[PDB]
């Protein structure tokens, strides 16, 4: 399958874990993968990670040739800055059909912990095999997007304060959301039956 | 898997 990739930076706190559960390794059935994200943890609250994501590398160290326990030792001994290179299954492209119509709605949200409480996946890419609309794949319960109640997994992010996301990469779309201010109006596209 |  064609994969999307993304870089996630997590700041580790002196007396705590990341709330990130990792499965896999050369001695295991699967490759290194996010298998759980602890509720309210650093990893969950980043809004950049999802269960099922593959971890290709931590701090520029490729994980694939490590045994499971070696990957864990690596993660437990990282300093405050953890840099995960992540690969993920691309979001399916929703297409307008006879029974599916697209509509839009403006959603205003305020930040909390510098995030809007949703994960985006996809984005423009030179390799058209990897190129996708920017899809909101997860909405963290209790977070801003969840509280406001409009945005749903599968919805597309079209613009952020009138800045349109067409042609923008995943990294670019993330920066637009980061360099956003504490409030933002987002344009959301979604599926309607018939 | 193992939690970190």
């Amino acid at each position: 399958s064609f994969k999307g990739s993304t870089v996630v930076e997590l700041m580790k706190k002196e007396g705590t874990t990341l709330g990130l559960t990792v499965s896999g390794g050369i001695d295991k059935d699967g490759k290194p993968r996010v298998s759980n994200l602890r509720q309210g943890g650093i990893a969950a609250r980043s809004d950049q990670l999802d269960v099922g994501d593959y971890i290709k590398a931590v701090n520029g160290i490729n994980l694939a040739k490590f045994r499971h326990d070696e990957i864990i030792s690596l993660l437990k001994n990282v300093g405050e800055r953890v840099v995960l290179e992540v690969e993920y299954e691309l979001p399916p492209v929703s297409i307008q059909g006879s029974s599916v119509m697209f509509r839009t709605v403006e959603v205003t949200l305020h930040k909390e912990g510098n995030t809007f409480g949703f994960v985006i996946r996809g984005g423009a890419h030179d390799d058209r095999n990897k190129s996708r609309p920017v899809v909101i794949t997860c909405v963290r319960p209790g977070g801003p997007a969840d509280r406001e109640g409009t945005i749903k997994p599968g919805d597309r992010l079209l613009s952020v304060d009138g800045i349109r996301l067409l042609g923008t990469t995943h990294a670019e779309a993330m920066s637009i959301l980061k360099q956003c201010g504490q409030e933002a109006t987002l344009l959301i596209e979604y599926d309607v039956s018939v | 898997g193992t939690e970190v």
